[PDB]
Parts: structure tokens; C-alpha cells; sequence
RNA sequence: GCUAAACCUAGCCCCAAACCCCACCUUACUACCAGACAACCUUAGCCAAACCAUUUACAUAAAGUAUAGGCGAUA
RNA sequence: GCUACCUAAGAACAGCUAAAAGAGCACACCCGUCUAUGUAGCAAAAUAGUGGGAAGAUUUAUAGGUAGAGGCGACAAACCUA
RNA sequence: CCUCCGCAUAAGCCUGCGUCAGAUACUGACAAUUAACAGCCCAAUAUCUACAAUCAACCAACAAGUCAUUAUUACCCUCACUGUCAACCCAACACAGGCAUGCUCAUAAGGAAAGGUUAAAAAAAGUAAAAGGAACUCGGCAAAUCUUACCCC
């Protein structure tokens, strides 16, 4: 096939970028994934998930303002304009989010724990035991990947040595360089959970195609399945 | 000219000159009624409405206003005994309209 | 689904009729909004010569002699055009008798040629 | 299927085609500050208005000579408003559309399931004039109506067609530049900008220089009749109910620095077959030839400008309704 | 309600069989070669 | 997380055929042959230059070359400049003070029944309804079409007044003007380059609006900041520009003093069209541009206050909402954040009409709400029209 | 004038029209080149008018006046055209060695038959032109059957011409 | 007495000998713009073994011999 | 180039009731419930009447994609040039 | 008397009811469709582009949406090429089928159900029908009317 992805843009900007659905279709054209396929047509919003990530020319802690909060149609979660110093930028919002809010990113580990204030970011090592976090870094400036979803709010659990334990919401423990930043908070949209579909065609618009009509027997692996929780997820 | 590589121009290059026209012309009647000042021409294809106002005025001296084309496409339809199609050659007419009335 | 008929431009979409053309040699290019720059360096100057006083009418006279066909030969030509000033300044730096090195930098290149017919 | 009228054509001896088309006579003629002001547009528009972009030829028209057309249309109301009541509350349009769409003929179908039938000849006018001037009441007649005229229509022999002219099949559009609900329905001046293919030194170049004439005659001709029928069809005349009274118009059409000035009074609607078989009536264009309204402009002065060709436009603009 | 699957169209026609696809894989190359050697009128379509 | 995905960036050139590697033989290359074949080894083409210089295929040196390259970022506000903060940001910018409404000076000019127009109300009525329904034989004009139609209509409404005052003919609406006008705040390097909407020129300089005991008491007032907006927000950063204050017309030019700017959001789609604040913000730095502009041709460039200051209007609307301006500019010296500062008079949402019906509205084949405006307000022209007889 | 499109008034409706003999490339050769320029242009008019009578003649459903004439003008030309040709090609033997006046080079194409392809005119170099670039002038393994059987068919058909000859030369033997 | 009947050479088969102007890869037959992309990789199966599963052929003489082979079809 | 699904960017949906509805009646349009005719037929699946939907999970024009040990499938072992 | 229509564009086709002459909507020859409509575009390098549409105004939203540049450098000096016909395409056919869009919403445009006769059966389509009103039939299928209530899934 001549399959060749949208995502070719290379500069960040604010303006929604014009996607390219999939269908479900690998890039040889056949499908890869089942049950994926039109629904309302949709434009990017480049997210910056690396929250701390200083201005050109500039460096350390900087803050900035929330211009407004915006449903996005590609995430659970709807995003925040956060604009400082003379850029703007899309983020992850947090639940009590408004526009006009004041947000403060920083890469400084104090001695003492920062006092924990809901849409910030600051280095897991700078966060009280027990605070709500979500956008969480597997490593330090990798960028946020986990605890991205509507709602999703990983816990902060210890501090051991330079590294930080986070019980993400799927309650495994992941063990991450303290250095790595994580904003305060749950993700907003809390109440995606609670989402009632009411028709098929809303999952047609939502872009999700009918489930195969075939009938397949249950193997062994249907039944309940009770397991430990599976170790620690260690990234040192 | 026709059936000759053209020499390539670039900007700021000589002018093009033919000196030997291989362009020849046809003044037909036309088969419907026309303005006075119309002059029906059958035309080798090759040849641009350009190439036609500077052959008149230069070879024939003939003040030219203005000319349009088109190409007439000849029938294929007719078929010979071994009911292969007989294709009449496609041929470009030129309506030249003279000039000073 | 006429495979045997020649491709010309009356055939296909709007696209393909405006694309193709007639074996029409260009004359200019076409810059933003389709508007079409036509260059005079590249229309054919015809360069027709002047007529009055030309002696040769198409046709010739029957009662004309027969002569046997010669076709001009290199050797023939630089017998005729240079061998006579070769023997002059022979009995008395080939570019003096007029050979040229390179066709760069002429009007009329022989080759490759650059002049039309 | 109808003939598509340009105005401003190509067309060789198109005036002459557009005479038989609209039943329409041609002749010769007519029925300090405001130099200042004059001067002071061109100079805006040629020296000093810094532009940012090089001016290119191919666009020195538009984006030269038509804000120095409309600058002067602005002005010179703006400064004859005192002098011409009227011109005060009338509208100024600017590049609004003219649509008019008539019949006028007969033609037997040539070829097709149709062949033998008779059909109409319908043709239909899409003019842009640059500026127009619209009026709530009607300019007086500037010769009375049923005026015997000894010069006669021209005839074409053949087809329109072979006047260069295409049929399209459209929306059939009779348009003064405002819909029938626009009190300002009748017209006072049209000012039209040539385009910049019909150059005057393009026609010199393709050895038209007859036919710079022909062209203003043409496009006044085309775009008068059509603003003029607009307006009687808005006052509710049609072929069968050819106009009681004249309906006129003026127009302006420059090259930028040539201007030639025309009056059109429309006497017939009636221009199809069954209605025109015994009509005496016939429309009159007044033109005059293109004069310079200056000969050059050299940096910050302006040279020879002619206070003929502003008191001619001065004038038409002073003409009002009675 | 059948018979009429061929719905002609210029443009399908000359990127499905056409000469520059043809010669695209060597698949279509062996194509041609086929037709010329047998001696087609039409060696592509 | 880098932008931009593997597959559709540039694909790398393949390695290097080890014959090449070899340093003491000559490789064996297709170069010769003029074509590619896939049993020879790669040409190293050397890099190739058109000898000439060719338009339509021309490249453009690198950034850094250009003359006018600068390492001082000039920021630059045009007629597509969208301010985050809006009016703040432009009075920052400008160093200017705002005032409420528009000042008494004007606003009396309509209070005495004679430059009342006749019939005001039946002439912006007409004028709308031409604009928005009679306009074009589309049954519902755009904006594209019925913004600048009615900003003409209503200017040309005004122009009419000739009669009662003959001052109007020193006048000229001039279109396609462009001015420019460089200068610094807290040693930031800010140029404003206005385009767009029409002009208004006089043969002769505004009167002055504030009297020197105002402006003296501007003094007090202190520029509101934000933080951590920069008020270099939404302005195009340029390394490569030309410091230049241009008035936009050549010395000598008649009707030079700007009059008032009439500035026009015609976009059709409102993402594309300008919030209200931020069209009060263009009006402010376009009127502050004209006005800097003014006072660098005539005083020269020199950081000072004005002892005379120098007045400039400005309209921006939307077809149907309107905002009102008079920017008094009295001090040259802006890159200093106290001392006296500009001062500006705006009058906001200013809306001609509430709303209008192309087309009659039928519920159950009753006729609820006829074609035409709704919700006129004679207001707004009413101070449309002080703003043009301002100076006559 | 347009009346050079035509025959002279008083030859129009002769039934024949005497004409001399055509242009023969010896006598050309004697003609300098502005002679044989002009006489090009002279034949060019006289082609042009006789091409005016075939086409009016089919019009009118009538034969050509003297049609052996068009003949005559057109080998004229063609004699004209080879002169030159003739003497273009010499000088260019001279001054370059060349025989051909276009460049061109013996390559073999997609299908493995060698061709003499003609060299275009382009404004970039052939490594960096990305048509030339997709052109291909090599063929890969798999057309080499098809050239065998190519040259396979191609001598079964001289076999069947040169077999026939033979059997048609032995009957002719026979019969005289 | 109508449909019709016939006809002899167009050619072909097997051997020997002998080795064989312009346009056109873009939508082919399209004068005239920054490429980068490049080929190689066991045949299988039918079928026979009366199924099928290992297996099953692709000058003369030695010789259908030595050998191989569900030691069997066969090789 | 049919058909199954998908990709890009388009188009269509009168009127009435209701009111932001995979709402109702009902055109165009899509489909094909039942009857009759036809069964070498107008048609290698049609016609007439009747009927379901007809602002949506709709219909549909254009171009592109997925290829047989496969594709696609709201599984009918459907459809992939009769 | 009919009018589903029809006229254009698109797509498709490619001269396929124009004239002349021969034959017996065919053959041969001659002619034709003329650009303004449409196609055929754009010099770079960076840099911009949060705020649907729905008469866009209230409102209501969800499925979150077709519509934008600037800065510098280059650059004008010279309107070509191609489609344009038709009773037309896909269905082996002058096939009752398939066939996108804009107007016309019954027409100004486009058409003819009857080769002539007779008025047998059988057959098809339709209309009317005394009294009865499902007694027919597997079943109210069909037709005619506009019609209640209860179940299974
Ligand atoms: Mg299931
Ligand atoms: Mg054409
Ligand atoms: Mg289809
Ligand atoms: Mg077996
Ligand atoms: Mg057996
Ligand atoms: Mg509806
Ligand atoms: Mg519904
Ligand atoms: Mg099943
Ligand atoms: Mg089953
Ligand atoms: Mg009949
Ligand atoms: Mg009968
Ligand atoms: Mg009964
Ligand atoms: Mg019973
Ligand atoms: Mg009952
Ligand atoms: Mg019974
Ligand atoms: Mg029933």
C-alpha cells in the first residue's frame, strides 16, 4: 500500500492538526486491529506532556496561566491552553482546573516537601508521601506516559534512597528516579467513568465499528482469575 | 517547425529562430457561414495560433487580429474488409481574423 | 475499454483532456493562479528571408542539362572551403583556416545542436 | 443554454455583434479643485503610496487604476454632493454585480434529437463594473421616446458563435447591483477598468489598434443596456410589456489614463421575435472617443492633465433625476 | 441486477492496468513481455 | 517525546559501498554510464549549482546570511496578530492609559440637532439591510462581502454631511495604506507594520483631546502587568527586519495627517475572526503605530514628550459590532515604564443591530420575526458619526 | 496577400496547368545557402497553394488541376532539405567528428533490447532529474528467457521465409 | 434448377547447413527542474506405489550391471 | 471500475407533526415484505401493485487501500467482476 | 393523448439520424466543436494559524468541526496548450434494468400506448355487481375497507 502516517508534523504549535483515521489498518493496508473505523472526523491538539520544559533562553522553575480548559476529542481527559512567558501550549488538565489559574512548574528537589498544590509540577522527590499525581515520566525528561486517562490519579507511596515508589491506578508499584516530574492532582474529567453511551450509533460516532458476529466458546481463560500483584516496575 | 528537438532556452538565451518552416498550410472554405474578415486554415498540429500569426504576417504579409484553434478529431469508425477500424487523420483548424477591417 | 485507439487529449477526465496535450512545442510556463507567462525567446522567429528580385521559381525548366548526383562529402567540403589556404601558407594554430576547437560559445553549436532545422 | 455577453471582450468588431444583439444604435458624441482632487488620486495611487510588494504589470491594473478609479468616484460625489442633491443620498457600489438576461432572436436546432425546432436566443450579461451610482429616482429621458433614428442596427450573417461567444447553462440573473427591494434602483453612472488583457499596447501588439475604440464601444454598449433593462425589469417591464417610458444610464470606461464617456437611453425590451416583428422602437448609445485625462506622470507631477475629460465626468455626475 | 460490474472510468483504468504500473513490478514487467512476445497489439492497457 | 515519526521523516541515503572505504583504488561507478544500475557502486555526485540565476527555481540564502539578519529579536505586531491578554497587553505595549468612552470633545459634536444627519435612523437602516440582505444576488451575504460594504455605506452616510459642514472635503478615504513604526519598551525592540482596513487622511492635524494638566496627571497612573504572560505574547519574533518608522506615503503627499483608522474583521469563520479584546487591541496598537509614526516624521527620532501631541481615531467592527477609539499619543519616550503616557478613550461593543433576518422566520406558516435588523441602536452611529465629524 | 494561397486567377478552372521539372539535389547543391533559403520559402508558397487546390478540389468533388505538380514541389523540398542536411552533416564531420547531430547512446532498456536512446535537453544534471532517475536502462535476470525466446521466434521466421524461398525458387527450376 | 458443389497454391511441418526525422517508464508513445529506491533466497504438485505418509525417471558398449530403494513401486 | 470493510476530501435529504430525538407521517433517495406476471423473460433476478427506512449505525459521486495457505465480514461459511 | 420527464454539468463513449451521392438509425465523400466556461498553477528559507457550522444573533450543545499569515531574500519583460459534436454511457441488443449533481416540481422542454381487421376460447390488467359477508383458504393470500384485543420471540 501507499500508507504513510499524518503524524509527519514536526514543529509544536497550538492549532489542531488535521488527522488521518486508520481503520484499525497497518500500514501494509490490512487490518491490524478490529473494530475501529469512521466516526466524527477529528483534529490533533499537540499535547506537551513534558510539563517542565523551560522556555527557549530560559531555565528553571517558571509559571504560567490557564487561558482555558477544552474538551479534546482525542483523550479522555479534556486539556488545558497554558500559556507563560511568550508561548502557549497544550497540557493535561487536572480536575479543579479553571481558566485564569495560576500554574507553577519546577525542577527543584528542596530538602523539606513543596506544599502540594493541584496542577503543578514538581520532581516526585519534592512531593509529600501520599499525594495525588498523574502525568507521571518513566524516566527523567522522558515525558509524561503514565496516569494520562479522565480521573487517573497515581499515588505517591515512598522515598526510598533517590528513587520514588508510585502506585499507578491499575495499583502496581512503579519505582522511578525522584528526579522525574509529575503534576499534582487527578485528571480532570472524573466523571468519564460514569459515561452512558445510550446507542450504538454513539459508538459509531465515537469511531468504534460493531463487535464480529461470530460466536466463540469461553476457553480456560475466561474464568475470574485472582492474582498477586504483580512487583515493582523498576526504572533505575 | 515540426518533428525537430526544440534547443532548450534558458533565461537570458538567444532568441528562437527557424529559417527552413517545415509548417504547411491549408486556406480551406468553411463549411459554415463565417464573418467577412474569417479566414478558415487547416493547420499541422504541432503549430500554436502564436506559430500561425507570425507564419502569416511574415511569410504572406497578411495583417493578422486575431486567431483561435481547435483540433477537429477524424472519424474512426470506418472499418475495412478485415473490419479493422480506418482511422481519418485528426487535423487542426485555425480561424484568423484580419486585421485594418 | 478501447485499447486499440491512439491516447490523445478528448479522452478521460477533465484532468487528463487539460493535462495533455497535442505535441504543441511550449511556449512560456504558468506561475500562481494559472495565469500563463508566455516568453518571446521561445516562440519561433520565422526568419523569412526577402523575395524581391529571387530569380529561382519552384519548378525548372525541362530543357535543363542532367547531372550526375554528388553528395557533399567532408572530404569534398575541406578540398573546396580549406585546402586551398592549407597550400598557400603550406608553400608560404588551425583556427587562422577555420577550424574551431569547441562548439562552446557559438550561437550555432553543431553539436549538440542547438538550431532548428 | 444561453450566450454568454462579456462586456469587456476580446472580440474583434464586437461592438457591431452587440448593436444586433441589443437592437441598439451607436452615435458619435453626446445628447479647480475638483482638478486638484483629481491630480492628488493619481499621484496617491501611482507615486505617493509606498507600496510594500513590487507592482508587477500584469497587476499594475488592479492594484493601481482600479483604487485610483475608485478613489476618484468617492471623491469627486463626496465633492459635487453640495452641487447635485441627488448624488447625496444615492449609493455607491463598488464592483457589484449587473445581471441582465434577455432574448432576442430565433435560431432552427442544428443537430441532435432536437434538430428542426425552433429555439429562443437567449443571452445573458455578467458585468463588474468597478464603481456604479444608484438613485431612488429616475434620470429624464435624454431623447424622447419612439426617437426615429436614420442610422441602421447592424446585421450579423451567421451565428454568434463565430463571433468568438460560448452558451452555458446557469442561473438566469437580472441583478442592477441590489435586489428589487433596494430603493436605490435606478442607475446613475457606471465606471469601468479595463482589463489588462485588453491593453491598449496588447492590442498594438496584435494589431488591433482599430479596435481600442471597439472595445470601449462594446463594453459600454454591453454593460449600459444590461443595467438599463435591469432596472425597467425591476419596474416590472418585460418583452410583452415593453417600457412606457426611456430608461438611462451613463458610463465612464477608462484604461487607467484613457476615458471615454457614453449614454445609453433603453426604448425596447420587446427584442424577441414575436415582439419585435413590427417594433419601430430601438435603443440609442451616445458615445464619445477615448481621450487621455493625462499624458504622463513623472515622480510628483502629473502632465497634461485634461480638464476636458474631468469636466466630463464632473458633468455626468451632475446630471439628476427631474 | 448483474452484468454491469465494469464502471468505466479513465483514470482507474490507467492506475490499475496501465503502462507506468505495469513496469512498476517486475511481475508487470514479465507482463509486457509476454504480450510482446506474443505479438499484442496492446501490450498494456 | 520528539514530533515528527520515523516513516515520514527524510529517508536516510543507504551505506556506502565498502569499495569507497578502500583507500587505494579508484571505485567503479554507474557515473559514466549516465543512469543507475543496480551491479555498480553509487556515484559520490559532487554538489551541483546552477550557474545562473534563475527565478521560479531560486533558493534562498541561509537565515543567518541575509543583510538585514540581527541578533536583536525585533518583535512585530501586523493586522493578523491575535493578543493573548488582549487591551492589556496593547496598553502595556504602547505605554498607554485607558479611558472608559469616548471623551465629551467628541461625543458633543452629535448632541446639536444640526449635524444630525436627516433621517439617521432610516438611512442606517437602509444602509444595514443593503449591506446584509440586498448586497449581492446570494441570499445570504457573507461577512467577507457585508463588513467593508457597510463600513463604506456608513462612511459614505457620513460624507454627506458636506453640505452642512464643507470642512469634510479636506479629506480622503485612502485603501492598501501601510505604516510602520519601531520603538522600545524595557529595552524590547517592538515594531508595528498596520495593514488592512482603510484610512481616513486629513489635510490637517486632530486637535488635541486631553489638556496638559491630564497628562501631567498620567503620570500617577501606573501600567497594569501581567504575569507570566509577556507582553511579547502572539508578536512575531524576527531576526531579520528593518528598524524603519514609515508614515506610508511620500513626503509632499496631500491629506497626510491619519483621521481614523477603519478596521474591518471580515473573516468568515469566527475561529478566524477576531475576538472583541483582541480587535480593541489591534485598534490600539494600529492608532498608536499612525500617531508614532506621525511624531517620528515630524519631531524626528527622538525619545521625548510631545508638546504636541498628536491625535489619531480608529473604528474597528465586525459588520456588526462596533469599537470606538481616539488615541492621544504625547510622549515619543517609551522605553521608560513611569513618566507620562499615552492615553486612549475606548468605547466597547458598541452593537449596530442585535441581529439580522435574511430570511422571514415562519413557525406553523406564521410569519414571527420579519426580514430586516433587529435591536438597532442609533447610538452606535450616532458615535460613528462624532468620530468622522471630529476635526470639522 | 492571401491571393498567394491560390493559383493565378486565369489558371483557375484549367483543366490542366503545365509546370516545369522539380528541383533536383544536384542542382540545388550549386545554390549558396541564401539561395536555397529563399527558394525554400519560394516552394514553401507554391506547397501551400497546392495543398489550398487538393483540399478545394475534394470540397468541390472535382479532380486536381495537374496534380503531378504537388508531387513535383514536395521532392523539390525534400532535395532542398536534403542539401542542407547534407551540408550540416559535413561541417559537423569537420569540426567535431561527430555523425549525428542529436547525442545519443546505445542502452539497454527495462525489456533487455538494446536501443539508441536520444539524449533530451534538461536544466539539472541526470543524477539529480527524478523522471530520468525512475526511467530504468537496465533489464534484471528474469528477462532473459524472454530474449531467448524473442531471438527463438525470430529465427523460426527467417527459417520460414528462407525454407519457403528455396521451395518456391525449386518449383520455378522445375517449371522452366 | 436453386441452394450449392468442386479446384491449387497461399503458406506451413520436419531436418541439414549456418550462430543471431520526432515521441515513448508521468495516465508509455507526454520537448523543458534537487534525485537517492533498487536485482539475487531449495520449486511444488499432479501422478506411480493400484490408498498414502519415505519414495516416484525429467554416439556406442560396459549396462539396465555395480549400487539405491516403505530393499517396493521404482531409481 | 461489482461486492465486504476501510482511508481522503465531497454531495443529498421536499413538506407536516414535534423539538437539539440512531423521534413519528411522508416525497426524492435507499431497500426489497407480500401478491401477480415473467421463467430462452424487458431483465443470466425484471415489471406492476403493495411495503420497510427515509437527519442517520443513512444514502451516495470521485480517488486510494486490504488478494486467495489470502482479504473482508453488525457469522449469512456472507462478499471478493454474473 | 402522455409526460415517469426534460435541459445542462460530471463521468463514460469517440463522430455514432449534419449535407451530398449511392444503395437497400447503412455505405463513400464532404463539412464540423473557435474561450471568457473547465483543465493545465504557485521561488525559497524560517515563522505563524486555541476560540466550528447551523441566517450566528439569543440559545442549546456534542459526535468537537472544510475555509487565516507574517519576516527577509528573489522576481515582469512577453494571454500559450488542451476539452467543447451526437439521438451518447454500463448491461452481448434502439435491453421496461443501472446511472452522481444543479435547475425545471409540471413544464416554455420532451414524447406516442393503437401495422389493419374481428371482438371466439384460455390467459394477463382493470372496473361494476342482486342477497350474503370469510361460509374461501394452510392462513383474510388477493381485493376492499381503515379497523379491537390478547400472546410467543
Ligand atoms: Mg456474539
Ligand atoms: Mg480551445
Ligand atoms: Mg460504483
Ligand atoms: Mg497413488
Ligand atoms: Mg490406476
Ligand atoms: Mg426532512
Ligand atoms: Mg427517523
Ligand atoms: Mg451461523
Ligand atoms: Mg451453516
Ligand atoms: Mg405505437
Ligand atoms: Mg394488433
Ligand atoms: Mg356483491
Ligand atoms: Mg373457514
Ligand atoms: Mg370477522
Ligand atoms: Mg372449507
Ligand atoms: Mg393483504
Amino acid at each position: 500500500a501507499n500508507f504513510v502516517s499524518w503524524k509527519s508534523r514536526t514543529k509544536y504549535t497550538i492549532t489542531p492538526v488535521k488527522m488521518r483515521k486508520s481503520g484499525g489498518r497497518d500500514h501494509t493496508g490490512r487490518i491490524r486491529v478490529h473494530g475501529i473505523g469512521g466516526g466524527h472526523k477529528q483534529r490533533y491538539r499537540m499535547i506537551d506532556f513534558l510539563r517542565f520544559r523551560p522556555e527557549e533562553t530560559k531555565s528553571g522553575p517558571f509559571e504560567e496561566k490557564v487561558i482555558q480548559v477544552r474538551y479534546d476529542p482525542c483523550r479522555s481527559a479534556d486539556i488545558a491552553l497554558v500559556a507563560g512567558g511568550s508561548r502557549k501550549r497544550w497540557i493535561i488538565a487536572t480536575e479543579n482546573m479553571q481558566a485564569g489559574d495560576t500554574i507553577l512548574n519546577s525542577n527543584h528537589i528542596g530538602r523539606m516537601a513543596v506544599a502540594a498544590r493541584e496542577g503543578d509540577a514538581h520532581p516526585l522527590g519534592a512531593l509529600p508521601v501520599g499525594t495525588l499525581i498523574n502525568n507521571v515520566e518513566s524516566e527523567p525528561g522522558r515525558g509524561a506516559q503514565y496516569i494520562r486517562a479522565a480521573g487517573t490519579c497515581g499515588v505517591l507511596l515512598r522515598k526510598v534512597n533517590g528513587t520514588a515508589i508510585i502506585q499507578l491506578p491499575s495499583k502496581r508499584q512503579m519505582q522511578v528516579l525522584e528526579t522525574c516530574v509529575a503534576t499534582v492532582g487527578r485528571v480532570s474529567n472524573v466523571d468519564h467513568n460514569k459515561r452512558v453511551i445510550g446507542k450504538a450509533g454513539r459508538n459509531r460516532w465515537l469511531g468504534k465499528r460493531p463487535n464480529s458476529g461470530r460466536w466463540h466458546r469461553k476457553g480456560g481463560w475466561a474464568g475470574r482469575k485472582i492474582r498477586p500483584l504483580p512487583p515493582m516496575k523498576s526504572y533505575v | 517547425a515540426r518533428n525537430v528537438v526544440y534547443p532548450l532556452y534558458r533565461l537570458g538565451g538567444p532568441q528562437l529562430r527557424v529559417f527552413r518552416t517545415n509548417f504547411f498550410i491549408q486556406l480551406v472554405r468553411p463549411g459554415v457561414a463565417q464573418p467577412e474578415d474569417t479566414v478558415q486554415f487547416r493547420i499541422p498540429m504541432e503549430m500554436t495560433r502564436v506559430d500561425l500569426r507570425n507564419y502569416l504576417e511574415g511569410i504572406y504579409n497578411v495583417p493578422v487580429a486575431a486567431v483561435r484553434t481547435r483540433v477537429q478529431h477524424g472519424s474512426n469508425k470506418r472499418r475495412d474488409h478485415r473490419n479493422v477500424r480506418i482511422k481519418k487523420p485528426d487535423y487542426k483548424v485555425a480561424y484568423v481574423q484580419l486585421a485594418h477591417g | 475499454a478501447d485499447r486499440m485507439s491512439k491516447w490523445t487529449s478528448k479522452r478521460g477526465p477533465r484532468s487528463f483532456r487539460g493535462r495533455k496535450g497535442r505535441g504543441a512545442k511550449g511556449i512560456g510556463f504558468l506561475t500562481s493562479g494559472w495565469r500563463f507567462v508566455q516568453i518571446k525567446e521561445m516562440v519561433p522567429e520565422f526568419v523569412v528571408p526577402d523575395l524581391t528580385g529571387f530569380k529561382l521559381k519552384p519548378y525548372v525548366s525541362y530543357l535543363a542539362p542532367e547531372s550526375e548526383e554528388t553528395p557533399l562529402t567532408a572530404a569534398q567540403l575541406f578540398s573546396e572551403a580549406v585546402a586551398p589556404a592549407i597550400e598557400k601558407d603550406f608553400k608560404d594554430n588551425l583556427e587562422k583556416y577555420g577550424f574551431e576547437p569547441t562548439q562552446e560559445g557559438k550561437l550555432f553549436q553543431l553539436y549538440p545542436r542547438n538550431f532548428l532545422r | 443554454m444561453k450566450y454568454m455577453v462579456y462586456p469587456q471582450t476580446f472580440a474583434l468588431n464586437a461592438d457591431r455583434w452587440y448593436q444586433y444583439f441589443t437592437k441598439t444604435v451607436f452615435l458619435s458624441g453626446l445628447p479647480a479643485a475638483l482638478r486638484a482632487v483629481a491630480c492628488d488620486c493619481l499621484l496617491q495611487e501611482h507615486f505617493y503610496l509606498r507600496r510594500r510588494r513590487r507592482v508587477h504589470r500584469y497587476e499594475e491594473s488592479e492594484v493601481i487604476s482600479l483604487p485610483f478609479l475608485d478613489q476618484l468616484v468617492s471623491t469627486l460625489v463626496g465633492l459635487l454632493s453640495p452641487h447635485n442633491p441627488a448624488l447625496a443620498a444615492a449609493a455607491l457600489d463598488y464592483r457589484c454585480p449587473v445581471h441582465f438576461y434577455w432574448v432576442r432572436g430565433e435560431e432552427i436546432i442544428p443537430r441532435g434529437h432536437r434538430r428542426g425546432r425552433i429555439d429562443d436566443l437567449r443571452y445573458q450579461i455578467d458585468d463588474k463594473p468597478n464603481n456604479q451610482i444608484r438613485i431612488s429616482k429616475q434620470l429624464a429621458e435624454f431623447v424622447p421616446l419612439d426617437y426615429s433614428v436614420p442610422i441602421e442596427i447592424p446585421t450579423i450573417k451567421c451565428k454568434p458563435d463565430k463571433l468568438p461567444l460560448f452558451k452555458r447553462q446557469y442561473e438566469n440573473h437580472i441583478f442592477v447591483g441590489s435586489k428589487t427591494a433596494d430603493p436605490c434602483c435606478y442607475g446613475h453612472t457606471q465606471f469601468h477598468l479595463l482589463p489588462d488583457k485588453l491593453r491598449r499596447e496588447r492590442l498594438l501588439r496584435q494589431n488591433c489598434a482599430d479596435q481600442i475604440e471597439v472595445v470601449f464601444r462594446a463594453n459600454a454598449i454591453a454593460s449600459l443596456f444590461a443595467w438599463t433593462g435591469a432596472q425597467a425589469m425591476y419596474q416590472g417591464f418585460w418583452s410583452e410589456a415593453d417600457v412606457t417610458r426611456p430608461f438611462v444610464s451613463q458610463a465612464v470606461i477608462t484604461d487607467g489614463k484613457y476615458f471615454s464617456f457614453f449614454c445609453y437611453q433603453l426604448n425596447t425590451l420587446a427584442l424577441t421575435t414575436q415582439a419585435d416583428q413590427n417594433n419601430p422602437r430601438k435603443n440609442i448609445c451616445w458615445g464619445t472617443q477615448s481621450k487621455p485625462l493625462y499624458e504622463t506622470i513623472e515622480d510628483n507631477d502629473v502632465k497634461g492633465f485634461n480638464d476636458d475629460v474631468l469636466l466630463q465626468i464632473v458633468h455626468f455626475l451632475l446630471n439628476r433625476p427631474k | 441486477a448483474r452484468g454491469n460490474e465494469y464502471q468505466p472510468s479513465n483514470i482507474k483504468r490507467k492506475n490499475k492496468h496501465g503502462w507506468v504500473r505495469r513496469l512498476s513490478t517486475p511481475a508487470g514487467v514479465q507482463v509486457i513481455l509476454r504480450r510482446m512476445l506474443k505479438g499484442r497489439k496492446s501490450l498494456s492497457h | 517525546y520528539e514530533w515528527g515519526v520515523r516513516s515520514t521523516r527524510k529517508s536516510e541515503p543507504p551505506p556506502l559501498d565498502r569499495v569507497y572505504e578502500i583507500p587505494g583504488l579508484e571505485p567503479i561507478t554507474f557515473a559514466g554510464k549516465m543512469h543507475f544500475v543496480p551491479w555498480l557502486a553509487r556515484p559520490i555526485f559532487p554538489p551541483w549549482d546552477r550557474g545562473y540565476k534563475d527565478p521560479r527555481f531560486y533558493r534562498s540564502p541561509p537565515l543567518h546570511e541575509h543583510p538585514l539578519y540581527k541578533d536583536q529579536a525585533c518583535y512585530i505586531f501586523h493586522h493578523r496578530c491575535r493578543l493573548l491578554e488582549g487591551v492589556k497587553q496593547a496598553l502595556w505595549l504602547t505605554k498607554t492609559k485607558l479611558i472608559e468612552g469616548l471623551p465629551e470633545k467628541v461625543l458633543s459634536l452629535v448632541d446639536d440637532p444640526r449635524n444630525h444627519i436627516e433621517n439617521q435612523d432610516e438611512c442606517v437602516l437602509n444602509v444595514i439591510s443593503h449591506a446584509r440582505l440586498w448586497q449581492t444576488t446570494e441570499e445570504i451575504p457573507k461577512r467577507e462581502t457585508y463588513c467593508p460594504v457597510i463600513v463604506d455605506n456608513l462612511i459614505q452616510l457620513c460624507k454627506s454631511q458636506i453640505l452642512k459642514h464643507p470642512s469634510l472635503a479636506r479629506r480622503i478615504c485612502v485603501q492598501n495604506s501601510t505604516f510602520s513604526a519601531t520603538w522600545n519598551r524595557e529595552s524590547l525592540l517592538l515594531q508595528v507594520r498596520g495593514s488592512g482596513g482603510a484610512r481616513l487622511s486629513t489635510k490637517d492635524p486632530l486637535p488635541t483631546i486631553a489638556s496638559r494638566e491630564e497628562i501631567e496627571a498620567t503620570k500617577n497612573h501606573v501600567l497594569e502587568t501581567f504575569y507570566p504572560i509577556s507582553p511579547i505574547i502572539d508578536l512575531h519574533e524576527c531576526n531579520i527586519y528593518d528598524v524603519k518608522n514609515d508614515t506610508g506615503f511620500q513626503e509632499g503627499y496631500p491629506y497626510p495627517y491619519p483621521h481614523t483608522l477603519y478596521l474591518l474583521d471580515k473573516a468568515n469563520l469566527r475561529p478566524h475572526r477576531l475576538q472583541p479584546d483582541q480587535l480593541r487591541a489591534k485598534m490600539i496598537l494600529f492608532a498608536f503605530g499612525s500617531a508614532l509614526a506621525q511624531a517620528r516624521l515630524l519631531y524626528g527620532n527622538d525619545a521625548k514628550v510631545l508638546e504636541q501631541p498628536v491625535v489619531v481615531q480608529s473604528v474597528g467592527t465586525d459588520g456588526r459590532v462596533f469599537h470606538f477609539l481616539v488615541f492621544q499619543l504625547n510622549t515619543t519616550d517609551l522605553d521608560c515604564n513611569e513618566g507620562v503616557k499615552n492615553l486612549a478613550w475606548v468605547d466597547s461593543d458598541q452593537l449596530l443591530y442585535q441581529h439580522f433576518w435574511c430570511l422571514p422566520v415562519i413557525k406553523k406558516r406564521v410569519v414571527v420575526e420579519p426580514v430586516g435588523p433587529v435591536g438597532f441602536k442609533p447610538e452606535t452611529f450616532r458615535k460613528f458619526l462624532a468620530l468622522y465629524l471630529h476635526g470639522a | 496577400g492571401l491571393e498567394e494561397f491560390f493559383d493565378d486567377p486565369k489558371n483557375w478552372g484549367q483543366e490542366k496547368v503545365k509546370s516545369g521539372a522539380a528541383w533536383t539535389c544536384q542542382q540545388l547543391r550549386n545554390k549558396s545557402n541564401e539561395d536555397l533559403h529563399k527558394l525554400w520559402y519560394v516552394l514553401l508558397k507554391e506547397r501551400n497553394m497546392l495543398l489550398t487546390l487538393e483540399q478545394e478540389a475534394k470540397r468541390q468533388r472535382l479532380p486536381m488541376p495537374s496534380p503531378e505538380r504537388l508531387d513535383k514541389v514536395v521532392d523539390s523540398m525534400d532535395a532542398l532539405d536534403k542539401v542542407v542536411q547534407e551540408r550540416e552533416d559535413a561541417l559537423r564531420l569537420l569540426q567535431t567528428g561527430q555523425e549525428r547531430a542529436r547525442p545519443g547512446a546505445w542502452r539497454r532498456d527495462i525489456f533487455g533490447r538494446i536501443i539508441w536512446h536520444k539524449f533530451k535537453q534538461w536544466v539539472i544534471p541526470w543524477h539529480l532529474n527524478k523522471r530520468y532517475n525512475r526511467k530504468r536502462f537496465f533489464a534484471l535476470p528474469y528477462v532473459d528467457h524472454f530474449l531467448r525466446l524473442e531471438r527463438e521466434k525470430r529465427a523460426r521466421i527467417k527459417a520460414r521465409k528462407e525454407n519457403l524461398e528455396r521451395k518456391k525458387a525449386k518449383i520455378l527450376l522445375k517449371k522452366f
